[PDB]
Order: C-alpha cells, then structure tokens, then sequence
C-alpha cells in the first residue's frame, strides 16, 4: 500500500539502526524513498524475545477507546458485576454508549441488583438490555439498530419501540 | 406446541392471543382439527404393507388377491397383536407374503428389462434384498435365497405360485 | 346512496405525515394544488314528489398539481419515507403440505429459486402497488442532476400505467392515474414548471367478499371460483405437440 | 405473557373529570338530609346522574332532583356546569367521633419516589395519643415503585396509627 | 347489533348462549373500544384490519395522525356518529393518554 | 401494462452531450419548451373490486419547441455535430458466394456502379433517419443568410415527411413527427419567432423478432417471411412483352 | 434466469452442463457485469447491442454520458431495480474508475 517494510531475518533484539543513511557514493535514493532518519519513518526496533503482557481488566476498553473513537460498544463475555459501575462511569466519561445485557435473576430494584445501582448512579450511557435465556447477542442487534440515524436528514432521530431486531 | 398449532394461532388477532380463556378456546378448534390434519399425514406412514397389520393387511389381500387363507399350516415365527387359525397366517408372514404377490403382479419374464421392470427387479425387492433369479436349462428358473427364510415359506409359495412365474419355476437349497 | 357513507368513507383517505408526493417523489415545490370533485345530476325535475330522489351519480375525483423542480430543493418540515414492509408471510400457513423426500424437497427448491427469478419483479410492484417512487427508487447516480431525476421518475410512472398515490395536503388519495404531465422550461428559469393532473380510479366490490383485503398468503385462499372463457383445444397450433411416446401404448 | 395492552391499552373513563365550579353554570341542589354530606362535607360535584344516584341513591329523592335534572336536554353540565348537592342541617346532626388524622403534602409520585429510593435508613419522630415519642430508624425505602408501597411502609413503621395514601 | 360480551380482563365468554350477548349501545362500546385496539397488518383475513400501531407508535411525530386514525377508526363504525377527542396529558412518563367521546346512534331519540 | 416496463424504457432515450437541435439545426434560441405526456383512462369506475386493472392506455407524447432564430447565432458550450458512421458492413458476409469468372464477376460490377447510382440516396437517407439535419447539410452558400438555412431546413424537415429525432433537455426522442411549425416575423425585430410541435410516432413490435436492430448486412437475412397480396397477372398490360422468341419454339 | 458462468479471467465454460449455470443474484452479476463491455455497432445481430464505445471514448466530454448510459444498460436489465453509482477516481492517470452499485431483485425479501 506505497509503504516500503524493511524487515530483518532475525527477531528479538535486532535493531536496524539504520533509517537507510547516505551512502559515501552514488545518487542517494534514500530520502527520496523516504526511508531516511529526517523522514517520518517508523523504525519500530525488533522487541525483546516473547514478552508477556498481564491479565488486564474489561477498563482495558479503555485501550479501544483510545485508539478508535468508538460509540457504541459491547462485550462478548459477559461484564462481571463488580465491574459494572467503572465502565458505567466509563459510558459517561468519553461520550460514548455501552451496551449491556442481563438475564432474569437482575429484574429486582435493590440495590445489590447492578443495573439500579446504574440507574441511581445516573450512568445514563450504560444502556441496559434484557435478555431471558441470556443471549447476549440481543445487545449487538440493539447496538446496531440504534446507531443508524444519519443526522443530517429531517426528523431522522428515531425512537427505539417497536423496531425489528436480529 | 407443534407446527400446525402454532402456525394457525397466527390468525387469532393479538387482542385475543394473550387473554387465557381466548387462547385456550382458539387452541381446543385448532387441536381438534388436528387430530384430523395428523390422521392424513400419517394415512401414507400406516397404511402400506409394511406399518399394516389386522384388517388393512387384509384389505391389501383382497386388492392384490391373496387372502390370509393359505389353507396350509406353517411353523410360528416365535421370536400381543392378533391371533388367528392355524391355518392361516400370523401378520408378519401374511404382510411379505402381500409384498411377494405385489411383485409378481408387475412382473415379467426378463431379468434385466430396461424398458419395462424386469424379475430380477422386483422379486429381489420383494424379498427386500434376499432373493437371487438365474435361469436354468429346461426353462428352470434357479433361485437363490438368503439363509434367513425357513424352507416351509418359500417351498409354500411355490406351492401356492406366489413367486413371480411365467411359464416355469423352481428354487435352490 | 345512504347520507351515512358520506362522512363514513370521506375520512377512508387519511394522509400520513410522511407526505408522499407524487408518489413519493416530494422533491419538487407546490406552486398550485387543486382537486375537482364533480356530481352528475339529472336535470329535469324529479318525477315523484315523495321518494324520487337518489339522482346524484358521482365522478372521478381529479387532483392538479402544478410546482416546480430544481436542481437543488431544500425540503423544510418532512419525516423520512421509510420502505414498507413485506408482510406477505403474515398467514403463510405450511405444515399440512405432505411429507416429501430429500431432493424430492429440493427438486421443489430448485423450481422456486427458478421461477421466483421470473415472478418477484412483480410481486415487489405489487407489493409496493400505489407508492411508485421506492419501487423505481432514488436514482442514485451522481451524474444525474436532480430534475434528471424528476424527469426519469415522472416518465416512469407514465410509461408505468399503473395507477399511484397522490398526496394533496389533507388527503394522500390511493389510486390516482396519471393523466396529463406538462412539464416547461421558461428560457429565463433553469428549473422545470410542470402541470400533473391525475383521476382517481375509484372501483367497489359487486360480489359477497368477506374478507377485505387478506395477506397474498390466503389472497387466491379465499378467491371466488373465477371465470375465464372459453376455447377450442383442439384446434390450436402454437403447442400442437405430439402424443407423449408413453401413452400411444400407455 | 407480553400483551398488547403495553403499548396499547383503552378503558373506561373512570373519575368524573375532577373539574371545579369555576363557570357560571355551577348549579346546586340543597338537600336537609344527613346521609352521606353531614358538615365540613357540605357539598358535593356531580356531572352525571348515575354518581348522584351512587352516593345517594336511586330511592331518596336528591338522586330524583338529579334525575330530573340532567333530563333536560339542553342541561348544565353541556356549557361548561356542574351540579352540586349541598347540605343544610334541617334537624340535629349528630357528627360521630372523629379520630386525629395528618393529610401530607400534594405528592407528585414522579419525585417523590426517586428521591425515596436513595435514602437506605429510615427516621421519623411521630407521637399518637400524646404518647411516648415514637421514632423509626430504619426504612428501606429502596424498593419502592408508588405511593402505595411507601405508605405501606409508613403504615407498618408508625404503631398506634394507620398510614394511607390517597 | 350483538356481540359476544367480554368480562372486565376481556377474554372470551362461553355459555349463557343468547345472553352473553350485548344487546346494544354497549355493543357499540365494546365495538370500538377493540377496534382501537386492532393492529393493522396482523390479521391475513383483514391485513387493513384497523389502524397500523407498529408503524405509528415506532416512529416519531404521528400523535396527529393517531388521532387522525382513531378518529376514522371510531366514526367507521356501525353505531357511531360523532367524535369530541383530545389528548389529556402530555407523556406522563413518555405514555401518553388520550380521551375519546363518541355519540352512539342512541340517546339521540328526544 | 407492468410496473417494471416503466423506468426501464423510461430511460430508453438518453440525450447525448451535443444537444441535436430539432435534428441537428441547434443555431436558434429556444424560447420555450415543453413535452405533453398524456393518458386515456376510462372514466367509469372500474368493475371488478379484485383485478380489473390495466386501464391506463398511453398516449402519443407531444413536444412543442417555441424559439428564435436570428441572422447571427452565438452558441455558448455545445460539443460539435460529428457525422454518424456507415456501419453498414460490419456483418457482410462474402466469401461463401460462387465462384465466377471474370467479365462475370465485372459485369456484376457494372450492375452495382449502375444501381448504386439509383439507390445509394435513400441508403444514406435510412442511414440518418433520425437526423436529417446532416442529410441535407450546412447551406454552404454564403448567399443564404442564416434564417434562409433555418427556413429552408424547417421547409425541408417537413415536406421530407419523415420523422425527425427532436431533443428537448434531458432526453433526446428518437421518433418525432413534424406536426406544426409556425414562424412569425414581427415588424420589430428582424428574427423568426417559431412554434414547432412534433408527436412522437411510438411503435412496438408485434411480432417474435429475436434481432432487435441487426446490420444493414442481415436485416433482410433475418427478416421473417414477408407478405404480399395477390393480383392477376394475366390481365396487366403495363408490361404485357409478347413471349420471348426463345420460347415459343423452346 | 441461469447463464452460463465464466471462470476468473472471463472465458467460457463447457462440461458440467446445468452444473456451470449461474442460479441467480449471481447470473444478475454477470449479465450486468458484461453487458456493460458490449461494444454497441459491434454485433451485426444486435447493432444497438449495448452502449456505444467507440463512440464514447474517442470523443471528449462525455463523462455524463458515459454515466448516464450505464445507468441505462444496467437499469434496463432482467433482475435488477436501482443503481448507485459515481466516480471515484479523476483518471489517476487518464483512465477514471467509476463505481457502480446496483441493487437485485434479491435481498428484497425482508
């Protein structure tokens, strides 16, 4: 895709110095490529041998987040309770929504049962789905019926009821 | 809550598929022509010569002409349903004796007819797969057969010409 | 006839906020709007003097719509027109078809992906009989300008014959024809000023149907024994095919 | 069980409009009889003949007047009136002893309730009789979703009284 | 105009044939108040069975149409004559809740 | 008749870019410009309440074309008029014809020089049917004024009696039939101001034709077989030549 | 309507009779995909086959055209109902890729 790698042989440790520096002879076709030092090249150096990331946390969304400007998001495992109210918070704190669902033993309204406790939190972008059997997919069908207005016709802001799903 | 309930439930208008009393009334019309509907679906499953016993097995005789009165006696395929004479035949021997004369009904005297349906064809498929036709010389007709036939069936069948037959027959052992 | 189905069948048309235009093409400025609704009644006076009345026969309904089309309309206050739905299998009511064997079945799945080919063309018209618009659609080319579009849309439905629905405010009338669509171009305007008028083609039912309009799913279900003329078989040549060779025998 | 009438439901009008005499037309009948409108109950509004007849019956001769009365028919209650019944005391009413009662603030049930649900402990100061001050420490108003159920509460929480809501 | 009555939950009522009937002026009450109540493209006998709530409670901006449509619902109906309806409050919770009046052929005898 | 005829031969007539004229003479200005699509449907309403439709009959399009035609033209952004190719020969197929000498095969020769001179003027005119514009030509005269080549071109167009394609914007109508021209001259103003309304002549194929338009080169070959009526030979005297003397012996 | 598939580089297939027959949606593909390469003067048994190239691509200005001529080709086809379609480069080099998108008669069916 116009980018020119350059990758060595060997991995771990392996640096290429080099951004293809000027030579003692011969037309310099290296700034030209854009492979020299001055030029916006990446020279991502070889990392060390097998590098173990930790176990992060469901806030390493976070990581998603920062990086892709998502506004609407799901989890395929299911968010543990004593998770919730971070990324409900989370919902609110980077302009965006979370879909989550869960499954009959949540229709309380204690204050143990989560979902209130997002309610009353006024986590109001940690959007709660309901599902009886559990199937989580019910929010990504709702993600992807929500976020479908193109705001710039009229009147094109939906409701939510009454709409067919997957 | 099978197909043909569910599917017929869809014309009770949704002002009255939730009240109890309306759904379990709409249901009871629904299962009794049901019954109905499940009776002619399995017409075909209980009618032909294999699911048939009693007095079916006995119309199929009378359609292919061959009444359970063999008037031999034949040892019991001992192995309730229905009993009968002596000298007549316990359902299981009666139904494949039917298939038997339902198969030389259509018979022929070729054993490989591409036009039309050849003995070998339908003898073989009438013994369901254990019957070999080779002719012979005198216009003898060899006929081998699986083991799992007791000689007292097929030597009653030639001796009743059951067996499909053109002008000459016979067996093996 | 009855005083009664007056107001009874004058709300029967009730124009949804969507409006529809021309049949779904809106974009386009209503400079005029008319309807004429006509009476024939008989002159001369009534013979009786107690009960000869019911003397007002009564017309087609005609709709006039002059605007204007340019290249660039900016629709002020209206909801999106959303594609309606296909409910077509609504009573679609299997399960009592026989049972059948494997490739026996698909055989039968072959025919149908064979000949829907030939017939959902018009099952979709049908479907979506009175609103032309979404059924030609939005043109979608970026070459064509916008009264390219009203244009290929307006001759589309006339060459299209069938009758469309036609949006005055107040009233989105159900079946209006196409009658006369006189579009002009001033030498002094690049837009398009075009005149449309359309009739309604009112038509009521003369035979006992109780079910008014079912799902195409029980729609032949519940049809009357229909007629068609006779012919003389025999004497036909297009299809004069020969006895099968399996029954000159039999 | 999902019913249709969840997102559509029609009844019967059940409250007689709950309008007040503010026209010209606010008629009244004056009756002498201390059946149900004894003093400091001394009228009551009507705008159809059956719910005079219901508080007073179709026997005693008010709910006759008012039957002779919206069988005209160009009557009141069709510009804007409504009929009253009044009450003159025409011989010795006798007011049977009435118990202490302490009607609350016009509660709306849609704040009062959220700001309920918050408050875990409960803590109430009531005296009956002019008893031994009564103080309630623990109300878990959480789970609480209309006024009934916190009037319940209150009428479990305050003993020596009865707590409605109305 | 009869019609089987219905009980307070309205479902069906068997039994007390000839007298589970409702004779009139009531039958018309019962009548439109589930004629409100037919969604549109439900029935495949009657696919324009009354007014179309899946696309009218699902989208935004129809409490004119409606009204619109209950309206011809209500007035289409044998035994009906006018109509004086409203809309009483504004969405309470986001439930909003109309009020319909309709004059029966009855009670128009003087 | 269908739905789905509409827009598929609501686009069966794409304007080109260079903007033929009312045949190829674009040097007037079109003061307006209209077209008249118009419609017969039957009044009375409509019998059946099922399936008694395809009751709109189409109608002869009409486009009248009023505009000014001055000595000196000054044409704004129109890509040239390009003489349309003789694609006559794309399918000509020699080379299975007989082998013949020569003096055979030249006398052949001098038959084709002898009726190419009689026949090649209304092979060309076919070949620019639609456009007689570059049929009779730029005048060429420097005598001619420019509103002689508009007279005498419109005079040509409509004595021709053939139809002519005429485009008003945004389509190009292959078939319109000269139906009024009226030029006005003003004593205030040396120009033409001319009314032209044309009708298109729409027609279908009736009968099974699997070549839409194939090559001067098969158009006969794949034509069906033709008809003619019958006549009596024996009494026509035009060309009653005695019998050949080489007959009547033999 | 079945058709006869063409492998990758676009040449016929033989063998494998009512095997090498596109179904549909598919056939819809290919038929639009090489009606719009059918040169237009060139078949002697169809002179207006398709649209016009030589005559198109030879002379300038005609961009307009050239879109307004695949629309028609493609609309004027047995299976298809709208089309989408625009530029989307500007002759990279001189040559311009244009887009075209087209919905079938499949995928109608909800």
């Amino acid at each position: 895709n116009g980018y020119f790698k350059v990758t060595s042989s060997t991995t771990g440790a392996t640096s290429l110095l080099s951004y293809l520096g000027v030579a003692t002879s011969g037309t310099d076709i290296s700034a030209v490529l854009g492979m020299n030092s001055e030029s916006g090249a990446v020279l991502t150096q070889g990392t060390d041998q097998v590098v173990l990331p930790a176990e992060t946390k469901l806030e390493g969304i976070t990581a998603i987040k920062s990086e892709v400007n998502i506004k609407g998001a799901m989890f395929i495992d299911q968010i543990l309770d004593a998770d919730i109210p971070g990324i409900a918070s989370f919902a609110g704190a980077n302009n965006m929504l979370v879909y989550e669902v869960f499954d009959t033993g949540y229709l309380s309204k204690n204050v143990s049962n989560p979902v209130w406790a997002v309610k009353l939190a006024g986590q109001s972008n940690f959007r709660c789905l309901l599902s009886k059997s559990g199937n989580r997919k019910f929010a990504a069908t709702y993600m992807a019926r929500m976020h479908t207005v193109l705001f710039s016709g009229q009147n094109t802001a939906i409701t939510m009821q009454l709409k067919e799903l997957s | 809550m099978s197909d043909f309930l569910n599917q017929y439930l869809l014309y009770l208008i949704k002002q009255y598929y939730e009240k109890p009393k309306a759904n379990a009334e709409a249901q009871l019309l629904i299962s009794t022509w049901e019954t109905y509907a499940d009776f002619i679906a399995n017409f075909g499953n209980n009618f032909d010569i294999d699911n048939a016993e009693g007095e079916v097995l006995d119309l199929i005789g009378r359609i292919l002409d061959l009444s359970r009165q063999v008037n031999d006696v034949i040892p019991a395929s001992f192995f309730t349903s229905k009993v009968y004479t002596d000298y007549q035949l316990t359902d299981t021997q009666y139904r494949k004796f039917l298939k038997v004369k339902a198969a030389k009904n259509i018979c022929s005297p070729y054993l490989a007819s591409d036009e039309k349906i050849s003995l070998q064809q339908v003898v073989f498929d009438a013994f369901d797969g254990r019957a070999y036709v080779v002719d012979g010389k005198d216009q003898t007709l060899r006929l081998y057969v699986s083991p799992s036939i007791d000689d007292d069936e097929l030597r009653l069948l030639i001796n009743l010409d059951i067996l499909p037959r053109p002008i000459t027959f016979r067996y093996i052992i | 006839m009855s005083l009664v189905n007056g107001m009874v069948e004058s709300l029967n048309n009730t124009k949804s906020e969507t409006e529809i235009g021309i049949g779904g093409y809106r974009l386009f400025a209503r400079v005029r709007e008319t309807v004429n609704y006509r009476n024939i009644v008989p002159t001369d006076t009534l013979e009786d003097g107690s009960s000869s009345t019911d003397d007002i026969i009564n017309e087609p309904i005609t709709v006039s719509i002059e605007g204007v089309v340019s290249n660039l309309f900016v629709e002020e206050r209206q909801y999106p027109q959303l594609v309606s739905r296909d409910f077509s299998a609504v009573g679609e009511i299997t399960a009592l078809l026989p049972a059948k064997s494997q490739q026996q079945i698909q055989r039968i799945s072959q025919i149908d992906s064979q000949i829907r080919d030939a017939v959902l063309a018009a099952e979709r018209a049908e479907r979506l009989a009175g609103k032309p618009y979404e059924f030609f659609g939005n043109s979608g080319n970026s070459a064509k300008t916008e009264q390219e579009k009203f244009i290929d849309f307006m001759e589309a439905l006339y060459f299209s014959r069938r009758p469309t629905e036609v949006s005055v405010n107040f009233r989105d009338y159900k079946n209006m024809a196409l009658v006369s669509f006189i579009p002009v171009r001033d030498n002094n305007t690049k837009d398009t000023r075009f005149t449309a008028d359309f009739q309604q083609i009112n038509y009521s039912t003369l035979v006992y149907t109780p079910v008014s309009s079912p799902s195409k799913s029980v729609s032949g279900k519940v049809s009357d024994a229909s007629n068609k003329g006779g012919q003389n078989p025999e004497s036909n040549e297009t299809g004069e095919r020969s006895l099968l060779s399996s029954l000159v025998g039999g | 069980m999902a019913s249709i009438s969840e997102v559509i439901r029609v009844s019967l009008q059940q409250e007689g409009r709950a309008i007040a005499p503010d026209n010209m037309n606010a008629v009244g009948i004056i009756t002498g009889n201390q059946g149900v409108l004894s003093t400091a109950d001394r009228y009551r509004i009507y705008r159809t003949a059956a719910a005079v007849a219901s508080d007073f019956g179709a026997s005693s001769q008010e709910s006759a007047f008012a039957n002779t009365f919206f069988d005209t028919t160009p009557n009141p209650i069709s510009a804007g009136g409504v009929l009253v019944i009044g009450y003159w005391r025409s011989a010795s009413e006798t007011v049977a002893a009435t118990s202490a009662t302490l009607v609350s603030e016009q509660t709306s049930e849609s704040v009062l309730i959220p700001l309920l649900n918050a408050i875990n402990d409960g803590s109430f100061t009531i005296t009956v009789d002019g008893g031994t001050e009564q103080e309630v420490t623990a109300l878990d108003f959480t789970g609480v979703s209309e006024l009934s159920e916190v009037a319940t509460i209150l009428n479990s929480a305050i003993t020596g009284a009865t707590v409605s809501e109305d | 105009m009869r019609v089987r009555t219905l009980d307070d939950n309205g479902d069906w009522t068997f039994g007390r044939g000839k007298a589970d009937y409702i004779t009139s002026k009531k039958a018309i009450a019962q009548t439109v108040s589930t004629r409100i109540k037919s969604w549109a493209n439900d029935n495949p006998l009657a696919m324009n069975a009354n007014i179309d709530w899946k696309d009218l409670l699902g989208r935004k901006g129809t409490e004119d149409t409606i009204l619109r449509e209950i309206e011809r619902v209500v007035v289409q109906t044998d035994g009906v004559i006018r109509v004086t309806e409203l809309e009483v409050i504004k969405t309470e919770k986001r439930v909003q809740s109309i009020l319909l009046s309709y004059d029966t052929i009855y009670d128009d005898s003087e």
